């Protein structure tokens, strides 16, 4: 099922919930230890990891270097080693059972830095920095290469994407998206990098485009019904689900589903309550 | 924040 961790509504949240696309109902599971929004989720060895973010609360706004592990049949969170630096609005991807933490912010600082986590060693190590400073960056893995997509450098919002080659440790710029997107939902379905929604500095977006590696081409597909940035995204059963987000007025509880065979979006559920900036992954 | 709502 689809797990959503953290988020923001009036304050950063501790929620961990699981959506069942088969039966349509939500399961409520163990709270995060520390509230977090602007984090990312991923899955390694069936375990669910919560990376970076910040605790934005009535009492303080502390960027998080934390990494925490949830076990789906222990229902327990356990802390792992922390990152080199705090990363709010981080992006993460998984290659060869290792987690890559990309970009994000600490206070004023917008990172280009990138580090990698070793689950059987509980260690982080620096790797090559990005060409670009990026927060609200979407991250995807395709053919074991790591793609950093869009985001915000502190002054401009980005349509650029760059590719990380783990066996050469060098970042390379690729073809830019057709749309400037910070806080988009970025994932991989079929064999295309999808970028859904986001904020371009004027308006939240409902457009969606996808990157074909072999032709180095971004093409637009069917747009979502509801504009959103700071959304969660994952693919389940070969279909894209996007979760919550902010539309410039409202914290969304809408969950939309894209079927790639028909190129259509349809609303599948509403979250328990609207929230933005969640970490989403499936197990 | 116009993008996350925070």
């Amino acid at each position: 099922l689809i797990y959503t961790a953290g988020g923001y509504f009036r304050q950063s949240l501790s929620y961990l919930e699981a959506y069942n696309p088969s039966d349509g109902t939500w399961l409520r599971l163990a709270d995060l230890q520390v509230p977090r929004s602007g984090l990312a989720g991923c899955v390694v060895g069936g375990l669910l990891y919560a990376v970076g973010g910040r605790n934005n609360s009535p009492d303080g706004n502390t960027d998080s270097s934390a990494l925490d592990c949830y076990n789906p049949m222990t229902n327990q969170w356990s802390p792992c080693a922390p990152m080199s630096v705090p990363r709010n609005r981080i992006g993460v991807g998984v290659i060869d059972g290792h987690i890559y933490a990309v970009g994000g912010s600490h206070g004023c600082i917008h990172h280009n830095s990138v580090e990698r986590y070793e689950p059987e060693r509980d260690e982080w190590h620096l790797v090559a920095p990005m060409l670009t400073r990026r927060i609200g960056v979407g991250v995807a893995v395709l053919n074991r290469l790591l793609y950093a997509v869009g985001g915000f450098d502190g002054t401009n919002r980005l349509n650029s994407a760059e590719c990380y080659y783990p066996e050469r440790n060098e970042w390379r710029m690729i073809t830019a998206m057709n749309t400037i997107r910070s806080g988009a939902g970025v994932c991989v379905l079929h064999n295309c990098i999808y970028a859904a929604g986001g904020y371009d500095g004027q308006d939240q977006l409902n457009s969606v485009e996808r990157y074909d590696v072999e032709t180095e081409t971004w093409t637009f597909v069917a747009p979502m019904k509801h504009r959103r940035s700071a959304l969660g995204i994952t693919v389940h059963q070969g279909r894209i689900y996007v979760l919550g987000g902010y539309d410039g007025h409202t914290f969304l509880d809408s969950v939309e589903c894209y079927d790639p065979d028909t190129d259509t979006w349809s609303e599948v559920t509403r979250m328990t309550s609207g929230r933005s900036g969640v970490g989403v992954a499936v197990t | 924040d116009p993008e996350t709502g925070e």
